[PDB]
């Protein structure tokens, strides 16, 4: 375990240097080399979503570094966790919007032309931002540090310190759980499997890319989110579980989960027309 | 017929034109570029005081 | 062990 | 181009009253719009301004609380709500109109007014002569002073130059204290310097009967001076 | 640091911007045909039934669909001068007419000029809807008139079928740009059936156009 | 029995007459003066606005105000030293391809595939602009239209004409035939008593305004004439072609002094301009920039490349601080 976790640190900031990277670069081709189109909106607001979290994330690659201890204090716990759950949720309900935009724009050519506007896409991303920060507020009030036999740990406290501590978990983990994975990824199949579904119909693709980019999109979503969330849905019965799968599996989830804001950039943004210039 | 048009244009005041040597006019074109080379802020770039595109 | 702890949460 | 205003009678002191200035004959959107008092045997003042689009507001700060201004782009209607008014607003109310782009020429066309009789850090600009005797003919000089310096680091000395006819309303004769307005005869001229203004008239005739105002741009509590008559 | 005067013509500025980014919008979502034809092929038949000197511009709508058709067939210069300026037109109507493969000769000019005009630079990926006109009058001319006289190299029935099948594939084999773009033939009636198969010929460039700028093409 | 071989005759006599009138060229005689050193400009500002492609551009008389056109239909009236929007008209035919400014600074003209030319009033008791005139009489596209006065205005057409105007009566004061080819450009003497035009059939002809018919004919491109400029002294001008070379043609000689043109440059040219004391020779290139030539020595001297689509319309101001240059990318750019 202490061999096993160097690599998990040397891996975590791998990954959160490319995505760093990756979405500043979308973030400067999208504010100056683009045009108002609707498209650019999902896209600059994707990227703006990712950066924020990469930046923030070295905070617990750090407490991680260490063996789970914490050295910031509460209030600096209370806050980068929502921060984090609000970045991270704010980038699932954008990966849902891009795929129905994209299946309104394949099945209703004429319709998608009369009534998508920049300012409808404007609001849809401010009442994103509203929903995700809506769902990650519970971090704020539960987050709380604790001392235990010289080892000091952030964590959840639903007692607000049992009956007491469960409703409230088991409340919350399910609201996270169905809307953060379960409708966005049924949308995106659904949508997906819609504009494939037309496109064999109606032969407008001569080339094998539209439907490789896609099924890309719904296997990368599916994996990192499923087990993060399922290794969470498990920790409501700890008493009963072992715990020794949580030690080690929910940093594999980590791991897993925080390569989806590495990839974004060069599967949605630098697969169009745009960076295609620069390259 | 347009023939005849086409040759009196030519032949009337298109032929009759006194033309000067080209070394006079080359020399004309020079002097002229040499004698106003001070006042041109693209060959002489001027200081930020002067420029209106600071 | 307290939920929460090792992850985001 | 015509401005026409009414709604102004008798109002007691505290009361309410209602502005309206009615404009036809040009772009009413594209031209910002002020509203300026003459008190009786007074000089007069600016009290507010509203934008193109409505953008920015500013008022005069003795105005400031109880008087709002709006304007109906769609039927070119200017309104002027007044709240709480005082035995001090007793004037009469001119509707002026104004664009600002490169090279316009603000101020230009002024409406005839509405008379108004309630019951019982600004840059003062200084005309010491009131009252100036002159003969047509000969050539007679207006001068004014300011406390700041009017010169902006753009190169534009912001000051202006109004004609009030006996009996009539403001018409602007310079603009930035050199350029001539649109219609002004030749005659008027206007020339000085950062601090010192003033405006020659070359030759004078019968119709230059009237009092000369300054006025300021450089800051928007803008200022009007307190006029010196030409009597013939 | 800005004059009291200097900050009424940005704001003047902002509003002129405003209004130029929303009239930009609004056209953008009416589709631009460019109208093509050798003359007196039945251009003006195709104009009157879609609805209901210099350059020629024609409005109408078809199912919440706004088209713009741009005929530009009376001008007197040189097409390469001023042929850029359709470079982002949403497709080309090309009409051709059949009964003018015996008169003269035009048959082989309208071909020379739907080449030059298919294989253009600024029309690589603009797809083409090729209108072919008379075909009644063809139909009884060609009984009178073998078409072998108009091409020696043909081989085949007198038949009307047969004639319009070869001549549409000779009209069709003549593009090099067999990849990025469409021609959709179409023999026209006298009935709204032509507006139906331009709107469906748009609808197809709509989406292939809606792919290409999202990413998945 | 009538005959033209007079008219090769008389071709074959001028050609003589020219070739004994050469006792020498421009480079053999600029070859002791000292060479311009390397030309940096910088771009200082970027105009935005424009939603489509931009075909002509003009400046003001004071060096501050320019105009803009784009197939946007809009017309453009930029304050350079603020980048402000001070005008902005929208066009009644949105396929327009020129632009002008009057000296004065109260009308500006526009024209296009609609072979009319509008010319707009600025100066209006309202605060808006109205459409002044619309002269109508050409039979092609208008490609170039250029101001004498406040009522007389010279255009030339794509229908091999060219044509001046008054604008008060809006009828044909005069007009002025002879090239076999659409003229493409048309540039006035510093004077106003002489124009040149340069068309299609690769060849340039000098007019006179008050009489109307041709004083001399300039040949010597392999191509299509796209832009034409007068030199500030008003006794030669530059010809930009298709065939990727200027030309410097002198009036007084009849002939042509030097060709600017470089073994890597193979695309057109589409602008062509002077500057201030004539010594420097900007052009701009299909090639996405435009390149500075050194007029007395025919070598280039810098590259201006802030653009990323052809560079369509290029001017410098009457007291040469800048210059402004209008791509297909919709973007004008000042350099200094
Ligand atoms: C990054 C890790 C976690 C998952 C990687 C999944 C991606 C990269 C994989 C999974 C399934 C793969 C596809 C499976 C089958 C084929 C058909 C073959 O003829 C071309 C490649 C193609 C189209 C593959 C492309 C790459 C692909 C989409
Ligand atoms: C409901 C919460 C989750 C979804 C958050 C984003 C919702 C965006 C909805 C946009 C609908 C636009 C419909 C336009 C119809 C019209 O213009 O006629
Ligand atoms: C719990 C998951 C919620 C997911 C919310 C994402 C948006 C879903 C609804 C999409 C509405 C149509 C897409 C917008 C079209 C437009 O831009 O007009």
């Amino acid at each position: 375990a202490r061999v096993t976790r160097i690599f998990l640190v040397v891996v975590y900031s791998i990954v959160c240097f490319l995505g760093i990277l990756g979405n500043g670069l979308v973030i400067i081709i999208a504010t100056f080399k683009m045009k108002k189109t609707v498209n650019m909106v999902w896209f600059l607001n994707l990227a703006v979503a990712d950066f924020l979290f990469n930046v923030f994330l070295p905070i617990h690659i750090t407490y991680a570094a260490m063996d789970y201890h914490w050295v910031f204090g509460t209030a600096m716990c209370k806050i980068s966790n929502f921060l984090l759950i609000h970045n991270m949720f704010t980038s699932v309900f954008l990966l849902t919007i891009i795929s129905s935009d994209r299946c309104i724009s394949v099945l209703l050519p004429v319709w998608s032309q009369n009534h998508r506007s920049v300012r409808l896409a404007y609001m849809a991303c401010m009442v994103i931002w509203v929903l995700a920060f809506f769902l990650s507020s519970p971090s704020l009030v539960f987050r709380d540090t604790a001392n235990l036999h010289g080892k000091i740990s952030c964590f959840n406290n639903f007692s607000l310190s049992d009956p007491v501590g469960y409703s409230r978990h088991m409340v919350v983990t399910v609201t996270r759980f169905l809307c953060g994975f379960l409708v966005p990824v049924l949308i995106i199949t659904a949508c997906y499997l819609t504009i494939v579904c037309k496109l064999q119909r109606n032969r407008l693709a001569k080339t094998k890319k539209p439907f490789k980019i896609i099924v890309t999109i719904i296997i990368t979503f599916f994996l990192c989110w499923c087990p993060y969330h399922t290794l969470n849905l498990l920790e409501l019965h700890h008493t009963a579980m072992p715990g020794s799968v949580f030690s080690l599996g929910l940093p594999l989830a980590t791991a897993l989960a925080i390569a989806n804001s590495c990839m974004n950039p060069i599967l949605y943004v630098f697969m169009g027309q745009d960076f295609k210039k620069f390259k | 017929i347009a023939q005849a048009r086409k040759l009196v244009q030519q032949l009337k005041m298109e032929a009759n034109i006194d033309r000067i040597k080209v070394s006079k006019a080359a020399a004309d074109l020079m002097a002229y570029c040499e004698a106003h080379a001070k006042e041109d802020p693209l060959l002489t770039p001027v200081p930020a005081s002067q420029n209106p595109f600071r | 062990y307290f939920p929460g702890q090792f992850a985001f949460s | 181009v015509q401005l026409v205003e009414s709604g102004g009678g008798l109002v007691q002191p505290g009361g309410s009253r209602k502005l309206s200035c009615s404009a036809s004959g040009f772009a009413f959107s594209s031209f910002g719009m002020h509203w300026v008092r003459q008190a009786p045997e007074k000089g007069l003042e600016w009290v507010a301004y509203i934008s193109s689009g409505s953008g920015t507001i500013y008022y005069a700060d003795t105005v400031k609380g109880r008087f709002t201004i709006s304007r109906d782009d769609p039927k070119n209607t200017l309104f002027l709500q007044m709240t709480s008014l005082r035995s001090e607003d007793t004037a009469m109310y001119y509707c002026v109109r104004s664009i600002y782009y490169y090279g316009s020429s603000p101020f230009d066309f002024w409406g005839q007014g509405t008379t108004l009789t309630v019951s019982a850090a600004d840059i003062v600009m200084t005309q010491a002569t009131s009252s100036v005797p002159v003969t047509p003919g000969e050539s007679v000089s207006i001068s004014c002073r300011s406390s700041k310096s009017l010169l902006h680091s753009n190169g534009n000395t912001y000051l202006y130059w109004f004609l009030q006819r006996p009996g009539q309303s403001p018409q602007l004769l310079i603009y930035r204290m050199s350029n001539l307005a649109s219609g002004v005869p030749d005659r008027f001229s206007g020339s000085g310097s950062g601090t010192a203004f003033t405006l020659t008239i070359s030759r004078l005739e019968a119709e230059d009967v009237g009092v000369y105002y300054c006025m300021q741009h450089l800051e928007y509590p803008l200022t009007f001076g307190a006029g010196t008559k030409l009597e013939l | 640091t800005l004059s009291a005067e200097d900050k009424a013509a940005v704001e003047r500025s902002k509003m002129i911007d405003r209004n130029l980014r929303e009239d930009g919008e609004k056209a953008a979502r009416e589709v631009k045909l460019l109208l093509l034809g050798a003359g007196e092929s039945g251009k003006n038949t195709i104009v009157k039934q879609m609805k209901i000197t210099g350059i020629v511009e024609t409005h109408f709508t078809f199912k919440d669909l706004h088209f713009k058709m741009f005929d530009v067939g009376a001008q007197r210069s040189e097409r390469k001068k001023w042929i850029h300026c359709f470079e982002g037109v949403t497709a080309i109507i090309f009409c051709v007419a059949l009964s003018d493969y015996d008169l003269v000769n035009r048959m082989h000019a309208s071909m020379k000029l739907f080449d030059s005009i298919c294989n253009n630079k600024w029309f690589t990926d603009t797809s083409i809807i090729l209108f072919l006109n008379k075909k009644d009058l063809f139909e009884e001319k060609i009984k009178k008139s073998p078409l072998t006289i108009c091409y020696p190299e043909y081989a085949g029935s007198n038949t009307y079928e047969e004639a319009a099948a070869y001549i549409q594939c000779q009209f069709e084999d003549l593009n090099k740009r067999k990849d990025t773009k469409e021609i959709y033939t179409h023999f026209t009636c006298s009935t709204t059936k032509n507006v139906q198969f331009v709107f469906d010929a748009v609808t197809d460039v709509i989406i292939k156009n809606n792919l290409k700028d999202c990413g998945l093409f | 029995d009538q005959l033209r071989q007079e008219a090769e005759q008389l071709k074959n006599q001028i050609r003589d007459a020219r070739k004994a009138c050469a006792d020498a060229t421009l480079s053999q005689i600029t070859n002791n003066i000292d060479p311009v050193g390397r030309i940096q400009m910088r771009t200082r500002r970027t105009l935005r606005g424009h939603l489509a492609k931009i075909y002509a551009m003009h400046w003001g008389t004071d060096s501050r105000l320019l105009v803009s056109a784009s197939q946007d239909g809009k017309l453009i009236i930029w304050d350079s030293y603020t980048t402000n929007k001070v005008h902005a008209i929208p066009l009644r035919s949105s396929w327009v391809m020129t632009c002008a400014y009057a000296p004065s600074g109260n009308y500006v003209a526009c024209g296009g595939l609609d072979n009319i030319c509008s010319i707009y009033n600025l100066k209006t008791r309202e605060g808006n602009v109205r459409v002044s005139r619309e002269l109508a009489g050409h039979t092609g596209y208008l490609s170039c239209c250029r101001f004498l006065d406040d009522n007389q205005i010279v255009t030339s057409s794509g229908d091999t004409t060219c044509a001046l105007w008054d604008i008060e009566t809006g009828q044909q004061t005069t007009t002025f035939t002879g090239h076999t080819g659409d003229v493409m450009s048309l540039s006035l003497a510093p004077d106003t008593r002489l124009f040149v035009s340069g068309a299609c059939d690769a060849s340039a002809k000098l007019w006179d305004v008050r009489e109307g018919m041709c004083r001399q004919t300039f040949t010597g491109h392999e191509s299509d004439i796209n832009a034409i400029c007068f030199f500030p002294n008003g006794n030669a001008f530059a010809t930009g072609s298709d065939d990727a070379t200027c030309r410097l043609f002198d009036l007084r000689a009849d002939q042509e002094l030097m060709t600017y043109s470089h073994d890597n440059i193979i695309c057109g040219i589409t602008s062509v301009s002077f500057s201030k004391s004539g010594r420097l020779l900007l052009a701009g290139y299909d090639d996405f920039n435009c390149n500075v030539w050194d007029a007395l020595k025919a070598d280039r001297a810098g590259v201006l490349a802030g653009h990323d689509n052809r560079v369509s319309c290029l001017g410098v101001t009457d007291d040469g601080m800048a210059v402004a240059t209008g791509s297909w990318d919709s973007f004008l750019k000042i350099w200094n």
